[PDB]
Formats: C-alpha cells, structure tokens, sequence
DNA sequence: GAGAATCCCGGTGCCGAGGCCGCTCAATTGGTCGTAGACAGCTCTAGCACCGCTTAAACGCACGTACGCGCTGTCCCCCGCGTTTTAACCGCCAAGGGGATTACTCCCTAGTCTCCAGGCACGTGTCAGATATATACATCCTGTTCCA
DNA sequence: TGGAACAGGATGTATATATCTGACACGTGCCTGGAGACTAGGGAGTAATCCCCTTGGCGGTTAAAACGCGGGGGACAGCGCGTACGTGCGTTTAAGCGGTGCTAGAGCTGTCTACGACCAATTGAGCGGCCTCGGCACCGGGATTCTC
C-alpha cells in the first residue's frame, strides 16, 4: 500500500503507508524522510483537513491515493 | 607672416558702430540666437520694451529675453585694439564722473 | 450558493469565504482559475 | 539678475565716432593672442561660434575636435552637444578679411 | 452640451455579477478611462492590420487577429470565445 | 416596425450602435462591417466582468460595499494577465501592494 | 532610562503605515509653487485648472514611488541597506533615462 | 506677478522620508534629498513642457487635466481617474 | 508592379552635401526605413491633435507642434525654421 | 501652360505631391490642407541631410568614399539628440560604439 | 514532413555567448552565465516569433516573411532599420 | 604565456571594432524552426526573416550583456553572474 | 514586564449613490446603388532536400593564479526623541478673465477631367574595396639587476 | 632576503602594394501618377454674450517642519585562503561553400456577386436635474500585539 503526497514546489513523494496507520506514523516518516518539522505540516484530502486523533482507514483512503501538504511556518 | 598693414578707419567703421546709439561698442554684448552685437545699455534698455531682435527681428526668448544676452570680451579687445584712443577716452570719462559722485 | 473548491490546495472554502483558509490564495473568476506560480512554501 | 543697470550705465552717453580723415596700423602681432584660433594656433577663418561660451574656433577644427570626441569646449571645458551648438561669425570673417587680406 | 460615457453600462454589469454592491464615482471614472483606452488599442492595431494587407474595411476576422495580438493568453482565449459567440447569436437572431 | 436594439438582438449589455458609430468616426478605415462592433463590445463587455468581479471580491474581503480606487488597484496588481495588460498604467489613489523584503525584516 | 527603541522599528512601523495608506504625502502649496514657477518659463501668465496639479502630483508621487522601489532592490544588491545617490542612478541608467 | 525663486526647497526631508517607507526603505543617506529635488525637477520640466505646447497649439490661457493627461500619455506615463 | 522609394531624393541630398561620396544599398535601405519611420510617427502625432481638437483638417500648425513635440531642442528648432522658410517660399509665388 | 512641381516651387528635393498623396490616402484625416505636405518634406529633407552629412564625414575619415550602416551607426551614435531621436532603433550591420569601462583597464 | 526537433538550443555554444559578452564589454564572465542567457534568448524567440506567426497566419499565407518579423519587432518596441518597411 | 585579461581585453577591442555576426547561422536557423513549430505546423521561412531575427536577437543580447557588467561592477566585482541579470531584467521590466 | 501601536467595537453625522422624471437626438428600419473582394485560373520563383569537400571552429584536458568570499575591527553618521516655531489648511469673501456657446458668411479643399513628363524596370561598363602578402611599431611578459 | 627598473623575445596590429570583382552609377523606354482648370458646398474664421471658475486676500488653529542631542549599528578597509576561471594545446565535429533538382506556393488577372455607404422618418434610450437615506470618516474607549 502505497500513498504520495505533493507539496506546493511541486514534488510528489511516494510513501509506504499502511491503512491502519495514524497519521503520527505519517508525519514521523515525513519528517525522518524529509525533514520537515511536524508543527508545520498540514494534510488536505477529500477536500478536508485531517484530525489528529484519526487514522487513514477513517478517511477510506485507498491505494495510490493523492494527499496535499501544506507548509505553515510557526 | 604677415606685414605691418595701415587702413582707412572709415573702411571699417560702419562694420563696427552700433546701430542702436551711433557710438562705438562699449561693453560690447551679443545676442547668441542670432549672434548680433550691441552695446550693453543699448541692448537692456530696448529688451525692456520688445522681445525682438532690433536688425534681424527673430525672437530671442519667449519669457525672458535676458537669458540669451552674453557680454564679449572677444569684439570688446578688437574695438579697444582697432581703435586707438577709446580707452583713453574711456577711462577719463569714467574717472571724471567719480571724481564728482562717489 | 454552495461551497466552493479551491484549485491551488482543494480544500473546500464556504461562499462567504473568499481567500483560503489555508494557503490564502485569493478566488478566481467563474472562467479562469488562478495559478499556482506566483509564491512559494516560505 | 546680474544684469541690473549700474548708476554709471544708466545715463552714460554714446561715446562719439571718431570720423576724422585718419588711417589705422595694425602689427601681424597686434591682435595675436585675440585672433589665434585656439585649436590650430593659426590665423582664424571660417570662424564659429559656441553658443554659450562665444568662444571662436576653426570651422574645420572644432569639427574635428568634437567628431574625436571630448564634447566639451576645448577653452572652458563647458559642454557642447553637437555642431548644432555653434553659429557662423560673418562680422568677424569680414574683420579678419580687412584686417589681413 | 451631452457628455456620453459608459456608467449605465458598467452598472448593469456589476449588478449582473455582485447584486449587492455598489460603485463610487472615481471608481466609475477609472473604469470609463479602462474601457476607452482598450477600445482605442484595439481600433489602432485593427487599422494597422487592415492597412498591411491592403484592405479596405475593418471586420470581425481583424478584430479578432486585434484581440490575440493585445491580450495575453487565458484572457485572449476567452474573450476570442465570446466574440465568437457574441457574432454567431447576432447572426442567427 | 418595432425597433430593437442590437444589443439586445446579440444577447450583450453594451451599446453596439455606439460602437459603431465610434469605429465610424475614429478614422480607423474606409469603411467598417457589420460584425466588428459586436465583436467589440463583446470584448469590452467581458473585461469589464473580470475587472468588476475581481474588485467587488477584493471589497467586500474588506467588509465594506463599495468600489473604490484602492479596490481596482488590488485586482489589478493581483491578478497576473491584468497586471501584464495594465503594467505602463497608473491608478489615482490606489496606492502599492504592500511587500517588504525578508533581509529587512528581522528573523531567527 | 526612559524608552528607547531600537533603530529600525520605527522604520518598520513607518513602512507598513505608509503602504497601507493611500494619501498624498506631498504638501499642496509648496508642489503648487514649484509647478507654477517651472511654467513660468515656456509661458507667461498662464492658470491652472486644480484638477491639473492635482493629476501632476499623483504622477509625480507614483514616479518616485516607483523609482524609490528600484533604488531599494540596487541597495539590497549591493550587500547594503541605506540606499545612496550611486543606487538611484544605477536604476535610472538601466531604465534608459540617462 | 513675483519672480518666485527657490521654491524647489519645499519638497521637504520629512515628505522624501515618507517617500521612501511608501517604497519600501530602511536607512536613508543623506544625499538623497539633493537627488530626488533633481530628478522630481526633470521630470516636472518634461510634463509641464509638454502641456504647456498642448495647450498653446490650443489657443488658450488655462491649463487643463485633459492637457496633462495627453502629455503624460505621450510620454508613456497613462494615468487613469482623470478623465 | 514598381515599388516606391526615397532612394532618388536620398541620392539628390547627398550630392548636395557631399560632391564626392557614394552610398551603399544597405545604407539607402537603412535611409528609406529611416525616413518611413519619421513620416509615420510625425503624420500620427498631427492626427491625434487634430483629434484632440475637435477639427477635420490638418495644417501647417498641426505639423509645426508636432515636430515641436517629437524633435528635441536643436533639432526641432531647425526643422520649425525650415518648415517656415520653405512655406513662405511656396505660398510666395 | 508647362508643368512646374510643387517641390521646385518650394525649393525642396522631397516629392512634395507623394507627401500629399501618402498624407490624403493614410487615414490621418478627412481633409489635409494645402500647405502642409511643403513643411513635412521641408523637415524630412533636412534630417535626412543632417544624417547624410555626418555619415558622409565617418565615410571620408575612414577613407571609404562610400557610407555603410558601420558609418551610419557611428554618425547616429555619436551624437546625443540624434541617439535620443533613435534611442529604440536597431541599425542592421551597425555594431558598437569602442567603449570600456575604465575600471576594466590593467591597473 | 518533419517529426520533431530537440536540443537545438545548445547550438548557441558558450564560445559564441562568449564572443557576445567580449562585445558587450565584459571581462570575466562566470559558469552558469551560459544557461541564463539560453533561456533569455529563448524566450524573447518565443514571443518574437508568435508574433510573426500569428501576423502570417491572420495574411493566410503559409511563408513567414521579413515584413512579418519587422511589425512584430515593432510591435514589441524594437524598431529594426534594414529589411524593408 | 600572458597573464589573465590581456586576451580578453584584445576579444574586446576586436569584437567592438568589427560589425558581423557571431551567432552560428545553421544553429540558430535550427533553433528558430523548432520555436516556430510550436505554433503552426509545416510553415516556411525567408532567408531574409531568418537573417532579421538574428540580428534582433545579437543586438538584444548585447545590450543584456551591457546592462549586466554595470550591475557586476556596481556589486564591487569584475566577474558577471546570473543574478546580474536577474537585477537587470527586472529594473528593465522584463520579469 | 513596562510601554507604545494598532485591531475591535459602538455612536454619530453628512454627503453623495442611486433612484426617478422630462426631453431630444441618435440608433432603427427600409430601400437603392456602386464597387471590394471572393473565387477560379495560371505562371514562375524561390524555398527545401541532397550531395561531397575542406578547413574553421568547437571540445576536452591540464595548470597556475587572482579574485570572490568570509572575518574582524573601528569609527562616524543616521535614528529616535524632545522642544520650539512656522506656515498649511480651512472657511469665507469678492472680482473679473476667459472658456464655452451661437450665428453668419466666405473661401478652401474635395471631386472630375485632361494632359504629359518623372520616375521605375532593365541593361551594362568600370573601379572601390576585400583579400592576400610582407613589414615595422606598440603591448606585453619574464628573467635579470641594483638598492634597501 | 625582497621590490622597483630594464632589456629582449613573442605577438597583435596598422601600414605599403597588387588582384579581380561584383555592385554602383549611368543611359533608355514608357506608363502611370502628378499638374492645370473649374465647380460647389460645408468647415472654419470672426464677432458677441454669458457666467464658471480661477486668482488674491484675511484670520485662526493647530499639524507638521526645523534644530539639537546622545549612541549604537552599519559602512568601509585590511587580511587570508582556496576555488573557479583564463590560457594554451591537440583532437574531433560539422559548418560553410558550390551545385543540382523539384515543386509548393506567392503573385497577378478576370468576373460577378453580395455587402456597406447614404438618405428619410421616427420613436425610445440615455443624459440633465433633483432628492433622499444609508455607508463610510472620524470620534472615543478597551483589548490585543509587538519591542526592548
Ligand atoms: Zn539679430
Ligand atoms: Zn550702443
Ligand atoms: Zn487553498
Ligand atoms: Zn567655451
Ligand atoms: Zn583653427
């Protein structure tokens, strides 16, 4: 299962993502495969903002699905 | 090189009397637009009155005919050496009316 | 009228919304959607 | 503006021709340094002149001088832009040709 | 004496577009100085074009060659579209 | 014989008979046709929709209900092909977008 | 000690007050003396009309405004932050109007 | 009427200052102020010449917005509002 | 079909000023386009005044102001003195 | 009677009837008045001298008894209202002015 | 008939941009100069030339001719003496 | 050998004395077509088109060059770098 | 944490934005007539594709050096603040200059006809000039020499 | 030991002559565009009148400009290093030249037809004037935010 983010430089990532992961795990593997801090990520799908406290199998994501990344500075 | 050359003074004369007071130039100022030489009293007193050349009759400024009225040093050391005797002249008339008029 | 999309992040704006909630970029017309090229992350 | 009339200027009277039957001598070195033309040093003709300076030069020298470039007066060092700048002198190409034919 | 401009016409379009919104005069001026100063461009480079090809007359094809050569891109693409639409219900109706 | 406008006829809120009439009397050519003010007008007419729906946006952003100069502006600079279009042009009493460059600016 | 800013706040605070607002910054009788005895040159006796010094003063300020913006952006290249004489006329230069 | 000297003084420190934070400035010169009278005094010299011929091949006394606004456009300087 | 140019005139000028010196094609090509350009740009500024003030007709006074405004100082003020030497010359016949 | 010209008339060398003709056909306006064609080719006879003159003189300098668009540059380049005049013309074949910048010199 | 052209940018050599900038005046010239000046020329090519094209086309000629290049040049204010007009 | 500079200050004297091209006329014919195919498909060209497109292009390019060494020397530097012409382009207006 | 700037809220006033009515002149509708151009046909030219040859120019590699890029230190010159002063601004009045409109008439330019010579396409002899060859002068650099 | 001065070899470059040559300048036929005469109708010059708006002056009221002070931050200069660029050489690539052939398409000519200018009658759209009530500038008071 795979997933890919695209940032607003224009760059699509492939992650290796599980259903059942949360999007702590997500945003772990960002920042250890990117470097970007977890304070300034923001995560758009369906046309909503994810919650904290929710995983993927929530939101029915499903293979080569597409997730928006937007930076925030803090 | 050239000679020693003596000339008649009437020759001449008329190329280089003023036309506004008859006299000889006496701080001799030019009008730069059409280049026409004239005393300096002559030329302030009549640019007070017409905007107009008095010879050529072209229009020396549109506002300020002063700003193109230029005093020659050049024709005024050619009259003072063409000549002779203006200087003295000139120069006893300018001691006799201060020597009355400080 | 409805909610609207936003064509720069696709997170869905209310009508009374016109700059983005989240990247703030400000609503184009009915015909021509705006751009992305115009800033950047920072 | 320095042009204001001096208290000497405003009455003086013309000065009076000299009309007396008199002849004038003039030596080649009389009018040097006032009729050399500061460019090629030699007796001036086709003389012109700058419009803000009046300064005279050769026709052909001042052409020269300007095409070569340096667009400033070669006296004065105040600029000029073009032979546009400059005028004929017709009086002093007749004073010249009495003077030394 | 009559002075003619394009208020009435720039008010019917912004009542099309925001019912609720309203226009102050130096706002109004702007826009009739916006809309004479594209008519003008748009008439100068139609005449030169006509002139170019030894022609005659001003028509939609040289208003429309106008309008590509001025506007740039998504604004040429559509405004080339509702002329053409604009000429095509002129035409049938 | 009822008369009806060619504005009308075309679908368009613009005044096609003064078009032509301008087209005709602005020297341009010999002779004009018949679709160029329609054409025209179209044109105008769709400029001047972007133009006005961009400033009443940028408006009533602001929480006010009337167009001003400042609003113009903002469109204007803010939107790219309009910006291109207007670049040599100047607005009275719009003022400039407000930008400040980051080494000004301090940071950490 | 009473306070005391440190310098360039104020600078800040200036910059972002000014390009919000959108009034003229130019005093109106000294713009109009000087408009009048530059005329006075190619004409004489000449009137004015308020809406004509009024389009030269918003012509004149857009102008600086603009060329001041040239000026920052030559300062900022040069590794510098107060803007010089040599700046404004690298801008002019490469402008073409000198 | 006066000769009207010097009256290029009036355009002030305080107003180029503000000038300059409307453009964006930080730290200002002190030469500035001689350079910006000059070129704000060339600039107004071209627009006033060109209006001024406007409005005498018009035959008239008064100067109009219409005629700056011709000379600003020959220019290339198109200023909107103004009519 | 013929093609018109300058090139007669160019050449009757240049005799005039220089007895002795020739021109290449390229430089008259270069003269020709020169020459074009001032027409244009000349006979537009006349228009647009003539335009501007609500007159039919242009005349010596529209050409005058325009060449007042397009050449600069020295160079306007010769062209406005042989532009009214050469006119007094025709009409004084 | 015999044909005299416009330009004889005028003392001009332009073709004061093309000028008249050009102005008439250009759509520049309804009606064109009498004397102004004589002041246009008044004006253009005398830039184009002024050019001619100038590239005449780079020519003969040169010692090229024949001017070339190098002595037209030159001659246009060279002068300040005629480079204002023509400060966004490209002259083909033309070249540059021999200008550095004295801070390039070896010190 | 022609399928597709590529990397016909390169053929403006860097001994060429340098030749350029010797004219220009310049004496040192860095290593990414090269690049930023092919991108420069190509893009003021793309805008001359969709100029010219869309004069052609609008001319229903299929030849793109120098007086086409000429009022485009002109058009984007870069008057050009020498090949008619 | 010479030091460094006397070579380019000779390139210098001898590119601003003469007036031909210095573009490669193939290549830069190569490179026009393939812009021009972008737009319309199997268009044809004038020799003389072609030679009036060069000469815009070196004149143009020149005058970059130009602008872009009083940026370099403006900066205290004699070496031109990009963002030289970045500064240039932009006060020019063209980005 | 103290202090100055600026957003957020609520009142108040006032003036101009928008709606309404009357008139008048300009856009509609209808018809006619002259010619601009749309289409078909033909010609010939110049744009494209191909060949081979020669050598000019681009490519790749190596080396030394000089110049771009921190880094530090100093000192001087803008910045921020307080106090004095000065003239900008606003409200008011008054006079007349000239911009804007109207009416009459006159003369100047468009349009038509006829005539004819000025300039353009075409053809051809000759010399200005690019190119080649050889030479002496101005630049440039490194190695050597004398003084510190 | 280095640093300023100088001599000699190498290289670019202007100068002096000879080649030959393709473009420049001149002569000719003719045909189309410019000149001479004449008419007529409207654009524009000229004179008179109205009243709109520009100029000039006055008196308060502050808002803003001018002047002086202390100090900290930024501009400038000197230093060192190591990295990127200029210079030179040998090799490889392909551009420029001269020639051939084919044909698509630009350019010119005849026709005939549909389209746009021009004129009349008219009637409704848009401009001028008026009037009113709500949106925004300014007022004051808290609350929040940014600096030092
Ligand atoms: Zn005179
Ligand atoms: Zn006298
Ligand atoms: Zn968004
Ligand atoms: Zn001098
Ligand atoms: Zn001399």
């Amino acid at each position: 299962m795979q997933i890919f983010v695209k940032t607003l430089t224009g760059k699509t990532i492939t992650l290796e993502v599980e259903p059942s992961d949360t999007i702590e795990n997500v945003k772990a593997k960002i920042q250890d495969k990117e470097g970007i801090p977890p304070d300034q990520q923001r995560l758009i799908f369906a046309g909503k903002q994810l919650e904290d406290g929710r995983t993927l199998s929530d939101y029915n994501i499903q293979k080569e699905s597409t997730l928006h990344l937007v930076l925030r500075l803090r | 090189m050239h000679r020693t050359t003596r000339i008649k003074i009437t020759e001449l004369n008329p190329h280089l009397m003023c036309v506004l007071c008859g006299g000889y130039f006496i701080d001799a100022t030019t009008i730069i637009e059409c280049l026409h030489s004239f005393c300096k009293t002559c030329i302030v007193r009549y640019l007070e009155t017409s905007k107009y050349c008095p010879i050529c009759d072209v229009q020396v400024h549109k506002t300020r005919p002063l700003l193109n009225i230029r005093s020659d040093k050049t024709l005024q050391d050619i009259v003072y050496k063409l000549v002779p005797g203006l200087f003295k002249n000139e120069m006893k008339r300018r001691r006799d009316f201060y020597a009355a008029h400080p | 009228e409805g909610f609207w999309d936003c064509s720069v992040c696709t997170f869905r704006n209310s009508a009374e919304a016109f700059k983005c909630s989240i990247c703030d970029v400000r609503k184009g017309t009915s015909t021509r959607k705006p751009r992305i090229n115009s800033q950047l992350v920072a | 503006k320095t042009w204001e009339l001096s208290l000497y200027e405003l009455q003086r009277t013309p000065q009076e021709a000299i009309t007396d039957g008199l002849e004038i001598v003039v030596s080649p070195r009389s009018l040097h340094s006032e009729l050399m033309c500061p460019i090629c040093l030699d007796m001036l003709k086709n003389t012109m002149t700058t419009k803000e300076c009046l300064h005279r030069f050769c026709a052909d020298c001042i052409i020269t001088a300007l095409r070569s470039g340096n667009k400033e007066c070669p006296t004065c060092r105040k600029k000029l832009v073009s032979k546009r700048s400059l005028r004929p002198d017709p009086n002093f190409d007749a004073l010249i040709s009495k003077i030394y034919p | 004496t009559r002075k003619e401009s394009y208020a009435i016409y720039v008010y019917k379009v912004l009542k099309q577009v925001h019912p609720d919104t309203g226009i102050s005069s130096k706002a109004m001026s702007i826009m009739n100085s916006f809309v004479n100063d594209v008519f003008e461009r748009i008439a100068g480079e139609a005449s030169r074009l006509a002139h170019y090809n030894k022609r005659s007359t001003i028509t939609s094809r040289e208003i429309q060659t106008a309008v590509r050569l001025l506007l740039p891109g998504e604004l040429a693409k559509h405004a080339v579209s509702e002329g053409t639409k604009a000429v095509t219900k002129y035409t049938s109706a | 014989a009822k008369a009806k406008t060619r504005s009308s006829r075309a679908g368009l809120q613009f005044p096609v008979g003064r078009v032509h009439r301008l087209l005709r009397k602005g020297n341009y050519a010999e002779r004009v046709g018949a679709g160029a003010p329609v054409y025209l007008a179209a044109v105008l007419e769709y400029l001047t929709a972007e133009i006005l729906e961009l400033a009443g946006n940028a408006a009533r952003d602001n929480k006010k209900t009337r167009i001003i100069p400042r609003h113009l502006q903002l469109a204007v600079r803010n939107d790219e092909e309009l910006n291109k279009l207007l670049g040599r042009v100047t607005i009275a009493q719009g003022g400039v977008l407000p930008n400040i460059q980051s080494v000004l600016l301090p940071c950490k | 000690k009473p306070h005391r800013y440190r310098p360039g706040t104020v600078a800040l605070r200036e910059i972002r007050r000014y390009q919000k607002s959108t009034e003229l910054l130019i005093r109106k009788l000294p713009f109009q003396r000087l408009v009048r005895e530059i005329a006075q040159d190619f004409k004489t006796d000449l009137r004015f009309q308020s809406s004509a010094v009024m389009a030269l003063q918003e012509a004149s300020e857009a102008y600086l405004v603009a060329l001041f913006e040239d000026t920052n952006l030559c300062a900022i290249h040069a590794k510098r932050v107060t803007i010089m004489p040599k700046d404004i006329q690298l801008a002019r230069r490469i402008r073409g109007e000198r | 009427r006066k000769v009207l000297r010097d009256n290029i003084q009036g355009i002030t420190k305080p107003a180029i200052r503000r000038l300059a934070r409307r453009g964006g400035v930080k730290r200002i010169s002190g030469l500035i102020y001689e350079e910006t009278r000059g070129v704000l005094k060339v600039f107004l010299e071209n627009v006033i010449r060109d209006a001024v011929t406007y409005t005498e091949h018009a035959k008239r006394k008064t100067v109009t917005a219409m005629d700056v606004v011709y000379a600003l456009k020959r220019q290339g300087r198109t200023l909107y509002g103004f009519g």
